[PDB]
RNA sequence: AUAGGUUUGGUCCUAGCCUUUCUAUUAGCUCUUAGUAAGAUUACACAUGCAAGCAUCCCCGUUCCAGUGAGUUCACCCUCUAAAUCACCACGAUCAAAAGGGACAAGCAUCAAGCACGCAGCAAUGCAGCUCAAAACGCUUAGCCUAGCCACACCCCCACGGGAAACAGCAGUGAUUAACCUUUAGCAAUAAACGAAAGUUUAACUAAGCUAUACUAACCCCAGGGUUGGUCAAUUUCGUGCCAGCCACCGCGGUCACACG
RNA sequence: CCCCACUAUGCUUAGCCCUAAACCUCAACAGUUAAAUCAACAAAACUGCUCGCCAGAACACUACGAGCCACAGCUUAAAACUCAAAG
RNA sequence: ACAUUUAACUAAAACCCCUACGCAUUUAUAUAGAGGAGACAAGUCGUAACAUGGUAAGUGUACUGGAAAGUGCACUUGGACGAACC
């Protein structure tokens, strides 16, 4: 179809089942629907750990530096996927959230060393 | 039964065993056949059994047949080029015909088995999804992983209602 | 085969184009803001909660352009956003103005000017961008000299960046398995990326505008 | 070449030359009945821009598809006169002949 | 026929299916215009419950009343159903017990 | 090299027809000059009865 | 189809109608209770809640998504070449309209002719042709060839203007149907919006609530529906007496009914 | 039905009308008596090729529509209700 | 259906042919009244068919009859003619 306005993007289709999601890296349109119509599926993502504790990370880069070399976007955690993989530099945030996160943690040792103190 | 003589002609596999395949630069073959005469008589048959067999493997090469228009059976062909290429089968039976003209006109082993190989890149082993174009649907079919909750429920641990419970 | 024309569908067509142009919306009714309710009356929306304050403190381009001769031609303005975040000078050249000439205090408009970044002159003049915002600040003449005082820093910079992890990992097999055995590591040329400001004026004349509806 | 054109060379009959400097051609392809498997003869006519005005209801012609349609119809022109009705001269043997018969024996003129 | 001739005709096609009295519908609401009994056709004898009805869709048809003893009056909703009376000609329609106005047969 | 390699198969296929209607067209005359020769006394004789 | 029942006094051959198998919708009677998948009959009216904003003002989005199936060979190929995306006055790919060329539903020929539907010329003008029983031209039916696509968005094909205040967005209503889901949460997953960005909305979506519509798993407790003359698995005893009633087809019932209750 | 009488009509001419159990109910063309001939009966069973026809009964040599020198005509030709047979 | 401009030391303003229901037209539904078919199966009148069905049956056509039907002319066997001579 053609769409008024859009550009390829590398983004994840959402598949399986009720509380049982698995995604699905596919080359589609910035307008089609999520789940639509894709140009190309370039691999898959299981997040949920398998019976050895692993996500499970499919990635067809040879054809994924063909669709970026054509102009494809990527979606937020599609970037992200392939920080932790590798091919990309880690995202930013992601840094900035692990940050927050410890800082947090740093206060809840004031208060959970006191709760063990006390009983 | 079926009708008409020589019903072999009319099934698939028939129609498949024809080893002709032009190349893109063939456009319109005609066919200019004698229906009477002995020196003929391959002209005739490759007509008869063959003709079927080629347009099959090239369906859109235009085959023109004409009759009695020659005193002589012969083949021509028009590549997409400008250059026709008039083939003389006369005294010459029709398998001889059907190899000469895959001799000079039709593709190679070498190129029929790379169109092959291109088919088995478009299904890749990998990709999830419906069987009409993938071999597995979900990735709960494979061994090893999380299955579906229709099968086997997950535990309630999984199931978004207790952990919810838990969560409030 | 053939299809009936769709005659009323083209009527319309072109009779709305028209009407949007004998009807455009001005700059002035635009671009006009109540600075009680903060909301702009002719669309009726909000501005931006950080942008409250700046609006009812500093004025737009044409709205200093207003009271200067010709509009200013030829004088130097800058906008408080580079002044207050950036050290570097950064101005424009005026070197055309076309007014709003509707406007009852001729403080709305457009303005071309050509930026000169580093000494270069950019060889077309374009239009200046944000002219409806309160950003832009008059560069007082005495001062001309110092504010356009310049030095031309050092171009030491980084070259070449090293690939992540995979891509290293698989250009080297490439090699090797052609038979390079050349170990020198492997780089980019992100010199050559010219990395450009986040706030660089973008070009006004690929930015759309207002229908005449509000809708 | 750059033919808009999608059938670029057709092998047809003549069957028509009222209108002016085109020919109405007949134009045959075998076409696969699925059902019964046979090959049967579907036929559809195509205009051929002739200038010369040189065919005949009758003529075998070759056409080629014309870069851009010259007309609302008229998408090719006429490449050659394969086979003259009544005036065939033998391809195989460059004689002339009159339906199987040689007309002029080919050892007659060599 | 030839196989030129079986070309030339092409598939069998069908008779498009005729609807039934119920208009291929599972059922149909219908409101009680008059209850009678209609006598079978040999070599059958009895008088069997009958019943006009308007359907919803206008139409007006005559529909058995299986079980025994009905207590349809004029002006009532029934539900009637397909399945002809192969002994009644004409009545193709069956009024359904237990639906609406028609309830279920009495034990006793 | 293809279509070169057809052309001679064509002028090869050529001599043997040449020859061949060569050969048809010696014995023919032959046997077409007795059948004329035959049809030649039949009107003679036929002549003969007309006078 | 591995077939079966049914023409007759009987036998063969033809032949239609039924039977047996698998689904879906609706009803009757039942219906303890766990996951998952699905869920208006209606292109007929709507209570009047909620679903398009984000952004230091511009711009951008709100044209997508989500709906619906009323209309319907504009969906696929090819040729050209837009608009997008690839940071770029250069300019090549990707993607994809318009345009041009091919392709492309089902019935009815008791719809047989259509009526300008063609060509040439740069033009003014000449030609008189073009389609069609190998189905033109019509009429009636239909969303379609489900990684989905096409079409439609309150009627007038379109929408300047009229007719008039529109849920074929989600949840929900009296109507109308044989056709009986909650006026629940949330943006963390999630894709899509907005600025470079922290980020901020989204009835998309994700989780729930309902419904034996379907598929798996269940139990100490938790079995009902229909059938029982032949086809076709399987009736004892009584009432009834061609009545009452019963069959999908053959057919049962007339006081000794395995066919009805 | 039998007898007698007599007419349209049967004949000629010039135009119509276009129907028959117009049936030898058995198509044209090219062939075969070899096989397994071969449901019954009839005029033995068949092959190739093509065209024309048929697809339960009855409604129906009907109705509508259309054409036709035909106006009680002919040719084309259905549907609804009905049946579990007709043959 | 009409187009006719102002502006012009940065260059910009202005820039809209109007015409729609004859209950016309198209296809259906209802029908005063008139017919037809089918079913149903104890009425009435005759007995046409099935046997040489008591005048063999039927086809086309014509005319004629309460009703089946009768008669002409041609045609068909889906009748028969008894199968040595007599
Ligand atoms: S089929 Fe895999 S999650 Fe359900
Ligand atoms: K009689
Ligand atoms: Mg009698
Ligand atoms: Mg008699
Ligand atoms: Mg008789």
């Amino acid at each position: 179809k053609a769409y008024r306005g859009g550009h390829l993007t590398i983004r994840l289709a959402l598949g399986g089942c009720t509380n049982r999601p698995f995604y699905r890296i596919v080359a589609a349109h910035n307008k089609c629907p999520r789940d639509g119509r894709f140009v190309e599926q370039l691999g898959s993502y299981d997040p949920l750990p398998n019976s050895h504790g692993e996500k499970l990370v499919a990635l067809n880069l040879d054809r994924i530096r063909h669709w970026i070399g054509c102009g494809a976007h990527l979606s937020k955690p599609m970037e992200k996927l392939l920080g932790l993989a590798g091919f990309f530099p880690l995202h930013p945030m992601m840094i900035t959230n692990a940050e927050r996160l410890r800082r947090k943690r740093a206060r809840e040792v004031l208060l959970a060393s006191q709760k063990t103190d006390a009983e | 039964p079926m009708k008409g003589r020589f019903p072999i002609r009319r099934t698939l596999q028939y129609l498949s065993q024809g080893n002709v395949v032009f190349k893109d630069s063939v456009k319109v073959m005609t066919v200019n056949y004698n229906t009477h005469g002995e020196l003929g008589e391959g002209a005739r048959k490759f007509v008869f059994f063959n003709i079927p067999q080629i347009q099959y493997k090239n369906p859109w090469v235009q085959i023109m047949m004409f009759k009695n228009m020659t005193p002589s059976p012969f083949l021509r062909f028009y590549l997409d080029s400008g250059e026709q290429v008039l083939v003389d089968v006369e005294t010459k039976s029709n398998k001889e015909i059907m190899e000469h003209i895959r001799k000079i006109l039709g593709k190679n082993e070498e190129t029929l088995r790379e169109e092959e190989e291109e088919k088995k890149q478009l299904s890749h082993p990998a990709n999830f999804g419906p069987r009409k174009y993938c071999l597995r649907e979900c990735i709960c079919e494979v061994e090893g992983q999380v299955p579906c909750p229709s099968l086997v429920p997950l535990p309630k641990e999984m199931r978004g209602k207790y952990k919810a419970a838990l969560k409030a | 085969k053939k299809v009936r024309p769709r005659l009323i569908a083209e009527l319309a067509r072109r009779v709305r184009a028209l009407r949007e142009q004998l009807n455009r919306p001005r700059d002035s009714q635009l671009y006009a803001v109540d600075y009680e309710t903060l909301t702009r009356p002719f669309s009726g929306r909000r501005l931006p909660v950080r942008a409250w304050a700046d609006v009812r403190r500093e004025s737009r381009l044409l709205q200093l352009l207003g009271r200067l001769p010709l509009f200013g031609l030829g004088r130097l303005v800058t906008r408080k956003s580079w002044l207050w975040q950036h050290d570097e000078p950064c101005y424009w050249r005026l070197t055309r103005v076309r007014p709003d000439y509707t406007a009852q205090n001729l403080d709305h408009g457009k303005a071309w000017g050509i930026l000169t970044f580093k000494g270069k002159t950019e060889s077309e003049a374009r239009e200046i961008e944000h002219v409806m915002y309160h950003d832009w600040r008059l560069v007082p003449k005495h001062e001309e000299e110092a504010f356009t005082a310049f030095t031309p820093a050092p171009e030491d910079s980084l070259a070449s960046v090293p690939y992540p992890p995979l891509l290293r990992a698989m250009i080297i097999a490439e090699r090797q398995k052609n038979g390079d055995t050349s170990t020198e590591e492997p780089m980019l040329n992100v010199q050559r990326i010219r990395m450009e400001p986040w706030d660089y004026p973008a070009k006004q004349e690929d930015k759309g505008r207002a229908k005449g509806t509000p809708v | 070449v750059r033919s808009s054109v999608h059938a670029r060379w057709i092998v047809g009959k003549v069957i028509g030359t009222k209108m002016q400097k085109t020919a109405k051609v007949r134009v045959t392809r075998l076409v696969l009945d699925p059902y019964l498997l046979k090959y049967f003869n579907k036929r559809k006519t195509y205009f051929a821009h002739d200038a010369l005005q040189q065919c005949t209801v009758g003529d075998i012609v070759l056409l080629r598809a014309l870069p851009v349609p010259r007309a609302k119809h008229v998408k090719h022109e006429l490449a050659e006169i394969v086979f003259k009705v009544g005036k065939v001269i033998d391809p195989v043997t460059g004689k002339p002949c009159a339906g199987t018969t040689y007309l002029e024996s080919p050892l007659s003129s060599e | 026929a030839t196989l030129n001739q079986m070309h030339r005709l092409g598939p069998p096609k069908r008779p498009p299916r005729k609807l039934g009295p119920t208009e291929g519908r599972p059922q149909l609401k219908g409101v009680v215009l008059c209850t009678f009994t209609r006598k079978p056709k040999k070599p059958n004898s009895a008088n069997r419950k009958c019943c006009r009805v308007r359907l919803s869709t206008g139409r007006e048809a005559v529909c058995f009343i299986p079980g025994e003893g009905h207590t349809l009056q004029e002006h009532q909703i029934v539900l009637v159903e397909g399945g002809r009376t192969q002994d009644l000609p004409g009545v193709k329609l069956t009024v359904v017990r237990g639906k609406y106005d028609c309830g279920h047969v009495q034990k006793k | 090299e293809l279509m070169a390699w057809n052309q001679a198969e064509n002028r090869r296929l050529h001599e043997l027809r040449i020859a061949r209607l060569r050969q048809e067209e010696r014995e023919q005359e032959q046997r077409q000059a007795l059948e004329q020769a035959r049809k030649a006394e039949e009107v003679q004789a036929w002549a003969q009865r007309k006078e």
